[PDB]
This record gives C-alpha cells, structure tokens and sequence, in this order.
C-alpha cells in the first residue's frame, strides 16, 4: 500500500534511529543539510535489516514507488523542524535522496533482461558525458481530449510562469580492462542524472555506482541512472576534485611534511621491484608537483608546470616506469600513431560543426608518451605549440574560441645503434632541437658492463621474480609505501601553496647559469665551431616543485643545490 | 559553559529512590538526608544514584514530569506558544541524559520519552533563533526569558553578545 | 574456595597474567573491573616468557602482599625459584594440572586449588625428600646406618625398590604426558555470582574464555553438553524481563546450535567452504575433484552459483534465513559430520549480530609479530581493550586480518603437498621449513599451519597402517639470526590421549643436548639454533 508506508514506517524511521553517544541519527544530518542549501541525504542499505527484515526485500523489488515515499516522509517529518514556530517555514523545498552500500560489484557484461527495473551494483570508468539542459515536474503525457459554443479537441496552453525546474545531465559509463576485452573491443553504456549530481563527476574517472537498468518504449531501448551513487577506492580511485578528507587526514599529512626524512624515503617509493638508477627518479616524482603559475598585470601567462624527457638502449626499465608514473592524481597515456587535427566533427543529428575536443583530459592531469620518435611530423606542431602558451587554438572554419589546457609532458625515446650516436656527435634526435629544446629533463640512459652490477642485477630480480614475492616484505622497509598516500597527498599539495623564491636564491642561481652557458659557449669557442631563457625558467621550477614538497613557501638555493646537480646531469650529458 | 560543569549545578537536584539496606555502617550524613531502610522511599540529590544504581544497591524511579501524556500535550501548548512554555525543574535536558544512561536496566519506556524530549528540544531551539530575525536597533533592553531554560542558552552564549556589544554600538 | 580468602583480598595486590591466551585476557579484565569495585589499585602484566617473569618479580622486588599469577604454576618448586617469598600470600588458579606437588605442600605460599576424582599421587612425597639414599627425619633423609628412628644397608634397598616402584607413576607424572584441565574463569564467574553481578558482557567474555579450548579438537570442552544445562542454569533461570526485551541495547543473550566453519556470517561462502579442514579435507578440494563434489553438494542445496560469492550477510533475504534450516540435516550424507556445535550470538544494537567465537579467529590475529621490537604487548593491550562493546573500529581490521591470514594459509599448503614435501623419516612424520613470513613466525599459526597438512597427506595417501602417528615442523626465525623452530603436535583424533612431547623432545636433549630452550611456560614448544638440528635430529629419532 501507499500510506502504511509513510504513514508510520519511513516517518518514524528516521524519528527512531537511535544509539546513545546522542548521533545515531538521519535528522541532525538532514538539518544541517537544511541550513545551507544542499537538499540531499545519504543511507546505507543494511540499515533497515537494523530497524526490520522485511522492507529492504521489498525496496528491490518496487524501488521507484518507494524512492518517492521517502522524498514524502523526507519533507513531512523535515518541515516540521522547519517551523521555529509557525512563522519561518517561508516556504517548502524538494530533496533527493542516496543510498550506498558495500554489497559487491558486477560488470556490464551481465546486464540483461532479468536485471532489468532493479537495484544494481557495478565499477566501471567513464569517457565523457552532455551538458545541462532541463527538465521539470509539473506546471499549470496524453493530455486528453475534453476541453474545460464549443472549444475544440485539445486547445492546452502550457503555462510556464507556472512551470517548475529541476536538472538534466545524462552521464556515461565504459567498462573496466580486465573482464574479458581480450578478444574483443570495451562496450560501454550512457546514462542519466536528476538533480544534485550534475558536476559530481568528470570524466576519467573510477566508478562504484548504484542504479536501475529502465526503458523507454520487441526491440525497445535501453538506459540506465544513478539511484545514489558513490564512487570508488582503487588506494583513492575517486580522490580527484572533493574532500571528504578529514583533520586526521591533514593532520597525517602535515606531520609527514615536517618528517625531514620524506624525500630521500620518496626516491625508492616507485619500484618495490628495481634497482638502482636513483638520480634518474629523484625528479620524476617532482614533475607531478609542479610550481607556480604566476600571471602578472601584463601577458606574461609564464609556463608553469615541467617536462621530462629519456632515451636510452633498452634493457633499463624504461616501459614499467612509465606505466607507473600513469598508476600513481589523473593523466592518459598513448604513444607514437596519435592529434595534429583537433576534433572538428559533426553529429548527423542537426548537422552543425561541434567541437567534441585529448589534451584537454589533462588540465589539471599531465600525459606521458613514448616514442615522440617513430610518430612523424604531421602531428608534432600543435603539440610544438600547446607546452609553452598552453592556449589552444582554433581557427578552421567560423570558429576561433582559442580554449586552453594546462598539461606537462613526459617523453621516452629509441636512439638509432644503441650509444652510436651517444658516443660520437649529431645523431641524438635525428628530427629537430625545439621540441629537443622547449623541455626541462635531459636524462640519458646507458647499460654499460661490470660483473658486479651483472651478478647483483641477476640475485635482484630472482627474489622479485619468485612467485608474487611481496605479501610481507615490502612495507616493513622504511618508508616506501602506499601509492594512494602519493595520489591524495598530491591533490592537497598542488592545490593550496603559492610558493616563490627568496633574496638569496636568485644572485646564485644567475651566476650558475651564467657559468652554464659560459661553458656552452667555450666549447664552441674552444672546438672552433659550435642557451634559452627556458633553461632557467624550468630549473627555477625544480625549486617550485621542492618548495611544494616541504611544504614551506619561500624555499633557498642551498636547499636547491640538489636540483642543480639535478641539472648538472643535463649538462655534463649533452657535454659531446 | 561546558557538558559536565552545569552538572556542578544541575545534578544537585534531588529525586527519591529506594535503596535496598538497613541504615549502613554509618546510619546518617548529618544533613538533609532522611533515614536509610530498605523497602521505602528515601529522597536523594542525583550525584549517588548514579554512585549507587551502577553499585547495585538499590532501584530507582524518576519525577512525574518523565511521562509520555503531559510530553505529549505540553507540546502542542507550545506550538501555540508564541513565547514559551511549560518547565519542569527548568533544567530537565541533563537529569534525562543521567537517567536514561544507567537508569533503563529497569525504567518503563525508555526510547518514546528520548522522542519526545527531543521533538520539544527542537522546536524551542529553531524558536530561540528567530528572535535574532526580528531583534532590531541594537534592543538592548527587551528580550526574551518569560519561561525559557539554561540547557540551550549556552548553546549561543559566546557566539552573539561577546560581538554584539561592540559591533552594534553604533545605535 | 574464595568466598572466605576474598574478604582477606582488600590490600595491595598485583594481578598477573602470564604468557598470552585468550584464557588469559578474559579471565583479567572481569577482575580488573571487579578490583576497581571495592576501591583498590592494581597492577595487570604482561608475560613474554619466564625470563620476563622473573625479571618481573625484580621490577616489584618489594613485600606486596596478595601476589597473584594465573594460568601457570609447572616451572619450578616455587619456593625455590622465590627466594623473598618468606609469608607471601600466593595464589595460582591454573589448568596446565599436571604439576609437581613440591609446589603444592608447604602451605605458607601456596593455595592448594585440589579438587578432582583423581585421588592418584596421595603418597607421592612420602618419599622423595622424606627418603633419601646417598645424603633426623628417621628415614633415608636421615642417616642409613641403622640410625633411623638381611644387611645392614639393605634399608636403601627397600627405599629405593618402593622409590623407582612408584617411578613408575612418577615417571607417569610429567614424563608420559601433559595436558591442560579445567576453565580460566568460569569458576571464577560463579565465584563473583554470590555477589550479585548481572553482567551479561561477563558471560560474553567466559564463553570466549571457553570457546577457545572448547574445540573438540584442540583441547577438550568435556562439560560441553554438561554446559549446555549448566551455563543456561546460570543465565536462564535467572529472568529480569519476562515482557520487556523488546530493547536496543544488550538485549538479554542467548544460545543456539550452530557451526564452527569459519566466518559464515561475514564473508562470502565458496572461499569460506574452502579454508577450515574439517569441511575441506573431508572434501579434498585442493585437488581439482573436491570442487566438484562440492558443487555436486550446492546443486542439493541448490543455491544459485553466483549468490555463493556473495557475502552471506548480503544475499537475499529468504536463502539466508533457510540456509542452516537445510544444511544440517542433508550434509549428514555427504562425508561431513561434525562442524555442528553449541555456542552463542548478540547484537549490540542495530549494524549486525556478531558471532559468539568470531572474536577469537581475530584476537589470534592481532599476534602481530612486527618488526617494530614492542608490539606483543601492544597487541595484549590492544586486545583487551577490544574485547568490551566500545572498542569496535578495530574489530573490523581484525577480521579482515585474520581472513587474509587464513586464506594465505592454504597457498602454502598445495605448494608443499603435491611437491611431495611429506617427509616420512622413520618413526614419525617429518617437516621442514625455509624463510621467514609474518604470516607464521610465532608458534599459533604454526600449528594452525600443521593442522591442515596432517590430515590432508595422512587420510589421504596410505592404508590404515599410519594414519595414528605424531607431527613435529621446522619454523625457521629470520628475525633472531637463526633458531629454527620447532613444535610438537599429536595424532588424529585421540582427544584425550594428548602429548607425549610434554618433554618427550627431551630424550634426545638427555643424549647429547644442545642449546635447548624451554622458555615458555607452554610446554608443547622448543627453541633452539639456526641448523644445529639435523644431529640431534638423528638423536632424537626414537
Ligand atoms: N633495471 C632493471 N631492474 C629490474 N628489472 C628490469 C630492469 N630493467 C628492465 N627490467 C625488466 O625488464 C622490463 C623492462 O623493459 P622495458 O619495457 O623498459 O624495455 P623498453 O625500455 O620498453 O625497451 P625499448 O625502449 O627498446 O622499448 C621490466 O618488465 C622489468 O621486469
């Protein structure tokens, strides 16, 4: 029935949760929801086994009745608070409702006529999804035939004075890479989204979801909603806009930054599996950081993050690094064959020139490519242009909205002969220098010979290599741990310091880099035959970028000889 | 203003229990108290009960005021209140919360009372904001007590006045 | 009998509690919370070993007065292990029975808890120290040249021939065979029960002090079905609402006949079938075959598939209600027998009814033998601040810890057997171990570890013609530079026949001896060098 429902169950339901400690409750959560705008709430679904053992077997079955006698019982018991007195409920307002759990995940590949008008779980990963348009509940389907001398067959007049207003989203879902997409292509799904959860998700994201598998109008449509999403835990799957971080958390936080024993504990974080190679890894870790990007009362938009660059013989773990820097707070990876083009299509519905827009996906992000080698030069020039304004641009047909994106870059390499070219002179790119020149890393990789490194290099990765070896041995070394830690701890970092440098750094940093190109210019001098602003511009980054680590504003170029003897590799590798 | 210091006030108030002894090794604290014998009466102050209910001498049984009818009339008076309302002992949110902790091994309906104590809680507090919706011109000589309580009121004490004075100054 | 000492029981005091148990724990906090009563201050401890002990008696080298240790009591005649005990008041309370009875006379510092049907070692010292040979008490003790109040010295004959005579049970105690006997607490529950104490967390507590060793199969319950009237008898009788139960909070516990599967109630059900020994040896599934006999079992139940990866607390509703309603009466055909067994259940309030013994899988669990140098202590004083209704963030981790644990166990199980790691090695069977896990460093896990194989390999490759012979296993410490652990454990399904290894290991340890340890009060355990065994393996084959 309708009534014996919000009659007394779902009114007293919320009335009734109780545990002393006086907050075992939903309706100091729904007030103070009240206060300030929000309109929604948040339940489990093995609650109500605590208040029965009947309803919940009932909420599976007929959801979208009962996901509405709640929104009543919601708005009964809720304006009865409301009234301070009979005088402040101003008016009514609407709400939604969630609902979450930790049942178990499914995937879409079981999504079929059977589950079909029922409550769900899935994980899955998104593309991208529409923008917001309308839709509302009443105003002043069929709308039959009567009309209320004649006044004939249906003359309505909407009146939408009278109308009402509520969201519109239509949100989509890809599936996860590891539930037979062997031998095929990943299917995906589009989706729907009603009132508060609009800008709740962007896409490129992991997804716990919970919602209902509904048409439309044998061969009829399908879709899918959300009926209260959450989102997931891959270490922090979903931790990439919001905060339900808590002081704890900043409090974990913050007393690992003071601990002055974080970095040199973060230069062995990546590999619980590889050796050595230790000045290569000590800045691939900083690129995530990034350092400031001060705008100024002119146009100096000056560049703000950093670059990286490698190449080197195989056989030095080039691949597994890579794919790790894309694991550990969001980026995309392809590499080589992929645009030059932007995306200038049209949709056949209505036949205009849209821009769908894959840089754009890391704006806030980076990418990491390999093999800027063997892809060839049709499209390395809107990429040339990207990573030194970062603005965009757009000028094909009536259009030129020049959008922007802030992206970094890491760039893998192969050399032609292995150190042919590396011992002896110009064969380092066999292409061109100003892609060579605009990046910030230059780090060579070498597999040079020595049988200590040989038998070490050959015990090292047995113990690795030995049947899933780290169940116990892996965390109990320092202070080498937890990914997800890097992925939260990221998300805080870049997104609250301001930093720049003080007096003392900028005198030492100009005379270092004077004696740079000094040197340069002496072996051209000194060979008879023969350094940008980037240069400094980029290595004043690594101090941005240690500044954010510490989390100390002002940062010293004493606390920066590290990163120019970073550099100082740069240097004395393209040395010739 | 604290969770416990008001009980330095209000857990002084006094109830009448039965405990279950002949007088003890010492009968009677000179004082107000009354004589100590098993299966009577005995009226006490409330900073024992909870020394004695957990010590698992004796009963205990609360005021008239704890019921379900006259908390469920009195709010209906007060929903017509346009000021305030009826005030048994005037700090009764706090002997609840000492009651209802230890007290429920053997009191009668223990939940409903929590309901309703709460749903009287509720809308005296949302009423003891609108007065600041309506408290113009720096009206520092015309307020509202005429039976209201202390539980809530330090529930805004620090935020309003410590400000107030020297903001509204002005007028 | 301590309604007559209790009252003695007011001044200082120090409650130990040696070396850890789950006996232990529930036993001390019911009389922590029962001093905190009648206004004393104490002092709870922590054991490791002996050592740490004496040590302890060190660090409260004073004259207190009321010195209690509980659980122990077989290490030495205690007298002479205490020089300082001169009038102490010592009390012991301890089920390793099978105790020496120097440590039971001199009744000055000692409280002589005797109280069985075994009238069996009433003369036991009528000889020892009152007859000597080779030394006025008027016996041998005294002079033997016919100055004691066929030969002239056949007197040491007759003391000796009655001496070794009755060796014969002297040898029959401590020298054959050890055990434990009785409860931790629940003497000490009915003891605190004429103080009128209804606390009903208490009794949670004791059926976690007996739950432990009322496994049948680990150390016996024997009042059991006794128990099943008596614990009732206690609780049941006693009604403080006929009509008013209907409550939030501690509802009045209860009793129901249930299983000892592992975690039915939190986990999902195919992994949960696959990780306890009685259903799966009984079913062989890491063999590939197992898995269909089982699934061939499903199919009679007739559960869905995919529900059996779901967790049981998040099927539908009417499968897990009906779920013991059938597997109790159609698993009795199927080559399982006996996971049926009495126990309890309650619910705090509302987010889910904990299982009366789930505790314990996760309390063995928090023995986390971490290389910070502090944590078994951490662990005991984690563990009994778990133990209460407040406490409950962690008993979570605990579960989620211990399921990890015991489902890594197994994954070293199929990589030993079919490897054919079962080393026969003459009289007994045999094993041998390589590296270190945190996993099964410590000796509990070990023979959790021991009791999977056993019955594995011995009722499955051989006639009737071995299945009764004992176990030993290396457990190598990568921890202290190399000591190569060791313990003792017995064969199948002789509950009372118990161990031989009481000191049995000792024999070879009487050949040539070295390095041995015996530091636990536990005696079924040993401690000894990195790879000094082999030798005194070879010695300590008969
Ligand atoms: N230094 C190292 N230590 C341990 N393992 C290594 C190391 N270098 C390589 N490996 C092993 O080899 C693999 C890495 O090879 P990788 O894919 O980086 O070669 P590559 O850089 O892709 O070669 P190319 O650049 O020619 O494609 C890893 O899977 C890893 O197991």
């Amino acid at each position: 029935i309708n009534l014996q429902a919000v009659k007394k169950k779902y009114k007293e339901f919320i009335r009734t949760f109780n545990e002393e400690n006086f907050f075992y409750k939903y309706r100091d959560t729904l007030k103070r929801n009240y206060l300030n705008g929000r309109y929604f709430l948040e339940i489990e679904m093995e609650d109500l086994v605590g208040f029965d053992e009947t309803l919940a077997d009932k909420l599976n079955k007929q959801p979208t009745e009962h996901l509405e006698i709640f929104e009543e019982a919601a708005r009964e018991v809720a304006d009865e608070i409301t009234a301070p007195r009979p005088e402040h409920e101003e008016h009514m307002h609407d709400i939604q409702i969630l609902l979450s759990s930790n049942a178990n995940p499914t995937n879409i590949r079981q999504l079929k006529s059977d589950c079909v008008s029922k409550l769900v779980k899935i994980a899955g990963i998104i593309v991208a999804a529409s923008g917001i348009s309308a839709k509302a509940t009443r105003m002043s389907y069929a709308l039959p035939r009567k009309c209320n001398p004649k006044c004939p067959l249906d003359p309505f007049f909407i009146m939408p004075d009278k109308c009402k207003c509520v969201d519109f989203q239509t949100l989509k879902l890809q599936e996860l890479p590891d539930f037979v997409p062997q031998g095929e292509i990943p299917r995906h799904l589009q989706l729907f989204c009603d009132r508060s959860l609009c800008e709740r998700v962007v896409p490129g994201n992991r997804v716990l979801i919970q919602g209902i598998y509904s048409i439309r109008k044998g061969v009829r449509a399908p879709y899918m909603r959300v009926v209260g999403i959450t989102v997931d835990s891959e270490g922090a799957g979903a931790i990439s806009r919001y905060s339900n971080i808590t002081s704890d958390e900043e409090e974990h936080f913050r007393r690992m930054a003071a601990s002055g024993d974080i970095y040199e504990r973060l230069s062995q974080s990546l590999a619980p599996s590889i050796f050595g190679s230790r000045d290569i890894k000590k800045a691939i870790t900083c690129m995530l950081f990034g350092g400031s990007r001060k705008r100024l009362p002119d146009g100096l938009c000056r560049r703000g993050d950093i670059n990286v660059l490698l190449l080197g013989d195989p056989g030095t773990a080039k691949s597994q690094l890579l794919k790790f820097v894309e694991k550990v707070p969001i980026a995309v990876y392809t590499s080589g064959k992929g645009g030059l083009t932007a995306s200038v299509m049209k949709d056949p519905q209505t036949r205009n020139f849209v821009m769908e827009g894959a840089m754009v996906l890391a704006d806030g992000g980076v990418v990491c490519i390999d093999e800027f080698d063997k892809m060839r030069e049709d499209d390395r020039v809107a990429i040339h242009e990207a990573m030194e304004q970062q603005t965009i641009s757009i000028a094909k047909a009536g259009i030129t909205t020049t959008l922007n994106s802030r992206c970094s870059v890491l760039a893998a390499a192969n050399s032609i002969f292995g150190r042919w070219d590396d011992t002896k002179g110009e064969e380092n790119i066999d292409f061109m220098p100003t892609i060579l020149s605009r990046f910030d890393m230059i780090f060579i990789v070498k597999d040079i010979h020595d049988e200590s490194r040989d038998i070490t290099l050959a015990k090292h990765i047995i113990n690795v290599h030995l049947s899933s070896n780290k169940s116990a041995p892996s965390e109990p070394a320092e202070g080498e741990i937890s990914l997800s830690t890097f992925k939260k701890y990221i998300h805080y970092c870049r997104t609250h310091c301001g930093p720049r440098l003080s007096e003392a750094a900028g005198e030492k940093l100009k005379s270092r880099y004077v004696l740079m190109r000094s040197g340069a210019g002496q072996q051209e001098k000194a060979s008879d035959k023969r350094i940008t602003v980037r240069q400094l511009e980029a290595v004043i980054r690594i101090s941005e970028s240690l500044a954010k680590i510490r989390l100390q504003p002002f940062a010293t170029d004493e606390h920066v000889n590290e990163a120019l003897r970073l550099f100082q590799v740069s240097t004395l590798d393209a040395a010739m | 203003m604290d969770p416990s210091i008001i009980e330095f006030i209000g857990e002084k108030c006094m109830i009448s229990i039965i405990p279950n002894f002949s007088n003890e090794p010492l009968h009677l604290i000179y004082g107000p108290v009354g004589p100590f014998r098993a299966g009577f009466p005995v009226f006490v102050p409330l900073w024992m009960a909870t020394h004695l209910r957990k010590q698992q001498k004796c009963r205990i049984v609360p005021p008239e005021w704890m019921d379900m009818d006259i908390l469920e009339e009195i709010k209906e008076e007060e929903k017509r209140s346009k000021f305030f309302t009826k005030m048994p002992c005037e700090h009764y949110m706090v002997v609840a919360q000492l009651v209802m902790s230890t007290a429920p091994d053997d009191v009668p309906r223990c939940e409903e009372l929590r309901t309703v104590i709460k749903d009287i809680f509720d809308i005296r507090e949302s009423k003891l904001r609108t007065s600041i919706d309506a408290f113009i011109k720096g009206e520092g000589t015309y307020a509202k007590l005429d039976n209201l309580t202390l539980l809530e009121i330090h529930s805004v004490r620090p935020i309003l006045p410590y400000s107030l004075d020297h903001i509204a100054r002005y007028q | 009998l301590r309604n007559d000492f209790y009252r003695q029981l007011v001044g200082k005091r120090i409650l130990i509690v040696v070396n850890y148990d789950i006996d232990a724990i529930c036993a001390s906090r019911i009389l922590q919370a029962l001093f905190k009563y009648d206004h004393m201050l104490y002092t709870v401890v922590p054991i490791m070993g002996v050592t740490g002990l004496k040590r302890a008696y060190g660090e409260h080298q004073g004259d207190v007065k009321y010195v209690v240790l509980v659980n122990c009591g077989g290490c030495v005649d205690i007298v002479e292990l205490l020089q300082p005990s001169d009038d102490v008041t010592f009390f012991i309370c301890d089920s390793h029975r099978p105790l020496d009875v120097c440590n039971i006379y001199s009744d000055r510092q000692v409280c002589i808890l005797g109280d069985a049907s075994l009238e069996e070692n009433i003369p036991a010292f009528e000889t020892i120290f009152y007859d000597s040979e080779g030394e006025d008490s008027g016996a041998g003790e005294s002079d033997q040249e016919d100055q004691a109040p066929h030969e002239q010295r056949i007197l040491k004959q007759r003391a000796r021939r009655q001496w070794e005579s009755e060796r014969d049970r002297i040898m029959f105690e401590y020298t054959q065979f050890s055990y434990y006997g009785r409860s931790a607490a629940l003497m000490v529950f009915e003891l605190a029960w004429k103080l009128s104490k209804d606390n009903m967390d208490l009794l949670w507590w004791a059926i976690v002090g007996i739950t432990e060793q009322l496994l049948l199969g680990k150390i016996e319950s024997g009042a059991y079905t006794l128990e099943l009237e008596q614990i009732q008898s206690h609780v049941s009788r006693l009604t403080n609402k006929t009509n008013d139960q209907n409550t939030m909070s501690a509802s009045k516990i209860t009793f129901e006949n249930d299983l000892h599967l592992v975690l039915y109630r939190h986990w999902p059900v195919t992994e949960s079938m696959r990780y306890s020994r009685y259903s799966s040896c009984q079913l062989k599934l890491w063999t590939l075959r197992g898995e269909k006999r089982l699934h061939e079992l499903l199919l009679e139940m007739g559960l869905p598939l995919v529900h059996a990866r779901q967790t049981y607390g998040a099927m539908d509703l009417v499968l897990r209600k009906e779920f013991f309603s059938m597997v109790e009466r159609l698993a009795e055909k199927y080559d399982i027998a006996d996971i049926v067994y009495g126990t309890f259940t309650l619910s705090y309030g509302y987010r889910s009814r904990y299982a009366a013994a789930d505790y314990v899988y996760a309390l063995l669990a928090i023995m986390e033998s971490v290389k910070k140098h502090k944590t078994p202590e951490d662990c005991f004083l984690e563990a009994s601040d778990a133990l209460s209704r407040q406490h409950k963030q962690l008993l979570s981790a605990g579960i989620d810890q211990a399921k990890l644990l015991h489902a890594a166990v197994f994954r070293q199980v199929q990589s030993s057997l079919e490897a054919r790691q079962v080393h026969s090695a003459g009289s007994f069977f045999y094993y041998v171990l390589q590296e270190e896990h945190a996993f099964f460093s410590y000796p509990y896990a070990l023979g959790l570890l021991a009791r999977f194989l056993l019955r594995g390999h011995v009722a499955t490759s051989r006639a009737r013609q071995a299945s009764d012979l004992p176990l030993i296993a290396s457990c190598p410490l990568n921890a202290s530079e190399g000591m190569c652990l060791l313990v003792g454990i017995v064969p199948v399904r002789e509950d009372s026949p118990r161990n031989f290894f009481g000191k049995a290991f000792e024999q070879a340890a009487q050949k040539s001896g070295v390095a041995l340890l015996q530091d636990f009060f536990e005696p079924a355990v040993v401690q000894l060098r990195q790879s000094d065994l082999t030798r005194f393996l070879d010695s300590l084959t008969v």
